[PDB]
RNA sequence: GACGGGGAAUCAGGGUUCGAUUCCGGAGAGGGAGCCUGAGAAACGGCUACCACAUCCAAGGAAGGCAGCAGGCGCGCAAAUUACCCACUCCCGACCCGGGGAGGUAGUGACGAAAAAUAACAAUACAGGACUCUUUCGAGGCCCUGUAAUUGGAAUGAGUCCACUUUAAAUCCUUUAACGAGGAUCCAUUGGAGGGCAAGUCUGGUGCCAGCAGCCGCGGUAAUUCCAGCUCCAAUAGCGUAUA
C-alpha cells in the first residue's frame, strides 16, 4: 500500500478496481468477447455432427500422426476439429454421424504435441468409445 | 452339484420362456369355434375408381 | 412449498495429501489394531475431534469470570467424562488439548465387546455385534460404531434370542440336528 | 507393414493370452486385516535397502 | 394399460411401457384431427392407437409381443431379433444423400422408394414437421458436394424459424401437399441445377 | 405370555373418551394383533369391547415392545359422533362410497356443461 | 449470462465467488393499451380492441392463451408419473357434514448426505519371534503369530414366501413362522505402477508406425511409460473425465 491515510477508502477500491482489470485470467472471465469466440459457448460438453477424418501430425521432437476428425457443430455452426482419443477408434466413426464433443483439460488450450487442437471425442452415436473399446456395447444398424 | 450350467442369468429366463410358452399353447387349447372375432374387409384398386 | 428438512453434514474430511508414507502408515496401524473397515471412520474420528479440539481453543482463548466460557466448559467437561475419554482428576479445560484417537477409538463397542472377556478377537468381535447378539440394558445393538459410556458399561451381554446367551438354537445347528435325525430314523 | 496410416495395427496383430482362473480375492474388512498383517506383522529386521512390495529381482 | 410391450425399431427391439389407448368414435376413421377417447382395456378386433414416451424409431408391419413378467434382462426379444434378421424388406441404406422427411412411415417410405428408383441417396430419415435441426444437418451437408443439400419435406408444415434460418444459408425446401407436384418440382431443380 | 401397561392415563369429560398410551410387552411371539389389545382392554376395565378403539402400533427395535394407543369410550352412540369415520371402517361399523376422484370431477364438470333439470340425467 | 434480502461454498487472521430455487418483499401471465363488478384488480382458470401464431366451419360465422398439476414438441451437455386421497397441516363458503393437482402418499431417482454385508473360529501341515543352558545342531513351543483349493462343525444376512404392524386402502421399516452358503459361483468395481505421487528395471508382440502422456517427456527391431498376461498399489459401493 502507498496511500496510507485515515478516510482514503475510495482511492484505494478504485486502484485496486483498475488494476483488477488490468490482469489476464479476470479479464478473460469478464468479457464477452472470450465467451463468444468460444465455440463451446461456455458449456462442458457439445454435440456435433462428422464431417470427414483428417490426420494430423506431431511436432519437433516426436513423430506420429495423431488421428483427429472434423465437426461442426449443432448449436452454432462453428467448425472445430477434434482428437480421437484410444488406439483404433477411428473406424467407430463414419462420416454424418452424431458425436459428443468435450475440451482436453487445459481450458482451450492445445495439449501435447498436437497443434491447432482443443476438443476431444467422448461418445459417436449416443454410445460411449470406452465401452466399444473395451467390447460392451456395440454400433446400432 | 453339476446339473444345470454355470451363472444363473441364462437359466433364470428359460422358466419365464417355458412358462410363456406353455401359457400359449394352453391358450391355443381351449378355444371356441362359434362367437368368433370380427374380420378385415381390405379394400383395393386403382386410382379414381 | 413442502414439509421437508433439508439438513445435512459430511462427518469425514479428506487428507491434503493424498499419498504420504507416515500418514499411510499411522492410518493403516490404526485400522488393524482396532478393527476397522476403511478410511472414512477414522477420518471422521479425526473430524468429531477436531471439532472438540477447535471449540476448547475458542473458549479458552475468552478470559475467567465469563458465564458462557464456564458454562460451555462445564457442558462440555461434563460430557466428556460421561463419554468415558477423561476422569474426575484431569477436569480441566486446557487439558482437552492432550487427547488423541485411540483415547476415543478405545470407547468403540466393537473393542469393549472384544476387550470385555466374551469374543476371542476385535474381527469376531465386530461378526457378532453385525449379527444381532450383543443388547446393552435390554436393546439389541446390530452396529458396531456404539459409543458406550460409563454407566452403561457394566451392562454388555449377549440377547435373550441368542444361542450364546442362552437361547433357540441357531439354522446350522438345527438342520444338522435334522439332518442326523433323518439318517438315523 | 501394409500401410503407415494403418489404424489399430498394434492392437489387432498383437497375441491373444487368455485370463487365468485365479481365487476370489476377500474385499472389504478383511482385505484390511491382511494388509495389516503383511505390513506390520511378519516384518523381519534387515539392513540397507528394504525392497518393494513388488520387487521381483 | 400396467404392462410393458415390445416394439420392433431401427436400432432392434424396444421396450416401452403404455400409457393410453385412445379409440376413435364408430363413425370416424383414424385419420380425424383429435376427436378420441380413453379406454383402460380393448375388446378383440378393433383398431387402437397406443401411445408411449421414447418409441421415434418404429417399423410398422411387425409383430408385438406384450410381456406379462418382468423385463429384467434383455433377452426376451430373442425370438422377436430372431424375425426381424429375416425378411428385411426395405433395407435402409444410411449413405450420404438428399434428408428426407414426411410426417407418415409409409409416405417417408415411398419417398425412399422413389429416390431409390430416381438413384438418389439419402441421409436422414426423420418424421414429423420440420425443425432447425434438420435444416442444421442439411447446412452440413452444404459442403463436399452440395447437390444434395435439399430438404423433401411432404405433407407437413415448416415452421418459421427453420424457414428464417433456411434462407439465410441457402437450404432448399420442397415443402408440397401433393407427391407428384413435389416429384415435378425436384427433378425441374435437378434439370435446372 | 402377553401383557400391556398403561402410561399417560387421563380422561376426558368434555370429550366422553379417555386417552392412554400402551406398551405391550411381547418376547419371543410376534406383534400381536389389534383384537388381543382390544379384548385386553375390555378385561382390564370391564368394559364391552365395542367401545375400545386402539391403533398406532410400532413395534420397537429389539422384538418385544409395541408403542401404541388407545381411546375408551364411554358409550357406542358416542363413540359414533366424535370419531373419524376410517376407523369406524376399520371395526366394519361405516361404509364408505366406491367413487374414484376423476369420475366425480368429470360429472361435476358435465353437470357444469348443461342447464336447468338436465342436470340430474346428465350424470346418471 | 442483474429480481433484492435472510443465506451457501471455500475459509488461521483479512478476503473471494454464488444466491432462479421451498421464508419475506417486488413484477408478469405472448407483449403493449383500456375497463365492468367489488371494501379489496388496471385481475387475465374476468371482459374489450392491435400485432405475431393458431382451432372448427354447410365459408355466413364461432371459440382461445399451461411462466398451475400430469403430459408433448423444440431447445439442448442439462432435468421424473397424461398415478391415489382430502386421513393428517391449513384454507373458502349459508355451514360439525361439501370442496381443495394448496397439501399429503406412492413411482422414477448414484444431485447430495448418514449408518452399514462381501467373514470369524479349532487341529495338522511349514515360516518366524521372544526363556537360565545346549556358542553353532535339535528338543522343550505348556504362551504364540503368520498363511496353505487340508478337514470340520457352529453363527446370521441379501432373496423367495405366511402372518402381524403401518396407512384413507396399500406399499416402505420393525417383529415373526417355513425354507435360505465352503471354491459360502450369493464371484467389487474405477484408475494407476519413470518423476511430481503410493506401487515390477517381470514375461511375450510392434519398431519415431500404432499409440501413451494434465507437465517433464516415452516409442529408431533388448520400451521399468505402447498393446496383452501375472504380481502390486490408492479409495471403496464407489471411481475416472470435461467446464464455472
Amino acid at each position: 500500500g502507498k496511500c496510507r491515510g485515515l478516510r482514503t477508502a475510495r482511492k484505494l477500491r478504485s486502484h485496486r478496481r483498475d488494476q483488477k482489470w488490468h490482469d489476464k485470467q479476470y479479464k478473460k472471465a469478464h468479457l464477452g468477447t472470450a465467451l463468444k469466440a468460444n465455440p463451446f459457448g461456455g458449456a462442458s460438453h457439445a454435440k456435433g455432427i462428422v464431417l470427414e477424418k483428417v490426420g494430423v501430425e506431431a511436432k519437433q521432437p516426436n513423430s506420429a500422426i495423431r488421428k483427429c476428425v472434423r465437426v461442426q457443430l449443432i448449436k452454432n455452426g462453428k467448425k472445430i476439429t477434434a482428437f480421437v482419443p484410444n488406439d483404433g477408434c477411428l473406424n467407430f466413426i463414419e462420416e454424418n454421424d452424431e458425436v459428443l464433443v468435450a475440451g482436453f483439460g487445459r481450458k482451450g488450450h492445445a495439449v501435447g504435441d498436437i497443434p491447432g487442437v482443443r476438443f476431444k471425442v467422448v461418445k459417436v452415436a449416443n454410445v460411449s468409445l470406452l465401452a466399444l473399446y473395451k467390447g460392451k456395447k456395440e454400433r446400432p444398424r | 452339484d453339476s446339473d444345470d450350467d454355470r451363472t444363473k442369468e441364462e437359466r433364470a429366463y428359460d422358466k419365464a420362456k417355458r412358462r410363456i410358452e406353455k401359457r400359449r399353447l394352453e391358450h391355443s387349447k381351449n378355444v371356441n369355434t362359434e362367437k368368433l372375432r370380427a374380420p378385415v374387409i381390405c379394400v383395393l384398386g386403382h386410382v379414381d375408381t | 412449498p413442502v414439509a421437508r428438512s433439508w439438513v445435512c453434514r459430511k462427518t469425514y474430511v479428506t487428507p491434503r495429501r493424498p499419498f504420504e508414507k507416515s500418514r499411510l502408515d499411522q492410518e493403516l496401524k490404526l485400522i488393524g489394531e482396532y478393527g476397522l473397515r476403511n478410511k472414512r471412520e477414522v477420518w471422521r474420528v479425526k473430524f468429531t475431534l477436531a471439532k472438540i479440539r477447535k471449540a476448547a481453543r475458542e473458549l479458552l482463548t475468552l478470559d475467567e469470570k465469563d458465564p458462557r466460557r464456564l458454562f460451555e466448559g462445564n457442558a462440555l467437561l461434563r460430557r466428556l467424562v460421561r463419554i468415558g475419554v477423561l476422569d474426575e482428576g484431569k477436569m480441566k479445560l486446557d487439558y482437552i488439548l492432550g487427547l488423541k484417537i485411540e483415547d476415543f477409538l478405545e470407547r468403540r463397542l466393537q473393542t469393549q465387546v472384544f476387550k470385555l472377556g466374551l469374543a476371542k478377537s476385535i474381527h469376531h468381535a465386530r461378526v457378532l455385534i453385525r449379527q444381532r447378539h450383543i443388547r446393552v440394558r435390554k436393546q439389541v445393538v446390530n452396529i458396531p460404531s456404539f459409543i458406550v459410556r460409563l454407566d452403561s458399561q457394566k451392562h454388555i451381554d449377549f440377547s435373550l434370542r441368542s444361542p450364546y446367551g442362552g437361547g433357540r438354537p441357531g439354522r446350522v445347528k438345527r438342520k444338522n440336528a435334522k439332518k442326523g435325525q433323518g439318517g438315523a430314523g | 507393414h501394409g500401410s503407415l496410416a494403418r489404424v489399430g495395427k498394434v492392437r489387432g496383430q498383437t497375441l491373444k493370452v487368455a485370463k487365468q482362473e485365479k481365487k476370489k480375492k476377500r474385499t472389504g474388512r478383511a482385505k484390511r486385516r491382511m494388509q495389516y498383517n503383511r505390513r506390520f506383522v511378519n516384518v523381519v529386521p534387515t539392513f540397507g535397502k528394504k525392497k518393494g512390495p513388488n520387487a521381483n529381482s | 394399460e400396467g404392462d410393458t410391450i415390445i416394439v420392433p425399431g431401427v436400432e432392434g427391439p424396444i421396450v416401452t411401457q403404455i400409457r393410453g389407448l385412445l379409440l376413435p368414435p364408430p363413425m370416424k376413421e383414424l385419420r380425424v384431427k383429435n376427436q378420441y377417447e380413453k379406454h383402460k382395456e380393448v375388446e378383440a378386433a378393433q383398431g387402437v392407437k397406443i401411445l408411449g414416451k421414447d418409441l421415434e424409431k418404429t417399423l410398422a408391419g411387425l409383430p408385438l409381443l406384450v410381456a406379462y413378467k418382468e423385463d429384467e434382462i434383455p433377452v426376451l426379444k430373442d425370438e422377436l431379433i430372431h424375425e426381424l434378421k429375416q425378411t428385411l424388406n426395405a433395407i435402409k441404406l444410411e449413405e450420404k444423400g438428399v434428408y428426407v422427411q414426411a410426417s407418415t412411415l409409409g409416405s417417408l417410405e415411398a419417398l425412399l422408394e422413389f429416390l431409390k428408383t430416381s438413384e438418389v441417396p439419402y441421409a436422414g430419415i426423420n418424421i414429423g414437421p420440420v425443425h432447425k435441426k434438420d435444416v442444421m444437418k442439411a447446412s452440413v451437408m452444404l459442403e463436399h458436394d452440395p447437390q444434395y443439400a435439399v430438404i423433401l419435406a411432404f405433407d407437413v408444415r415448416i415452421e418459421r424459424d427453420a424457414q428464417e434460418m433456411a434462407d439465410s444459408l441457402g437450404v432448399r425446401i420442397f415443402s408440397a401437399e401433393i407427391i407428384y407436384h413435389l416429384f415435378d418440382a425436384f427433378t425441374k431443380y435437378r434439370q435446372d441445377y | 405370555t402377553v401383557t400391556i401397561r398403561t402410561r399417560k392415563f387421563m380422561t376426558n369429560r368434555l370429550l366422553q373418551r379417555k386417552q392412554m398410551v400402551i406398551d405391550v410387552l411381547h418376547p419371543g411371539k410376534a406383534t400381536v394383533p389389534k383384537t388381543e389389545i382390544r379384548e385386553k382392554l375390555a378385561k382390564m376395565y370391564k368394559t364391552t369391547p365395542d367401545v375400545i378403539f386402539v391403533f398406532g402400533f410400532r413395534t420397537h427395535f429389539g422384538g418385544g415392545k409395541t408403542t401404541g394407543f388407545g381411546m375408551i369410550y364411554d358409550s357406542l352412540d358416542y363413540a359414533k359422533k366424535n370419531e373419524p369415520k376410517h376407523r369406524l371402517a376399520r371395526h366394519g361399523l361405516y361404509e364408505k362410497k366406491k367413487t374414484s376422484r376423476k369420475q366425480r370431477k368429470e360429472r361435476k364438470n358435465r353437470m357444469k356443461k348443461v342447464r336447468g333439470t338436465a342436470k340430474a340425467n346428465v350424470g346418471a
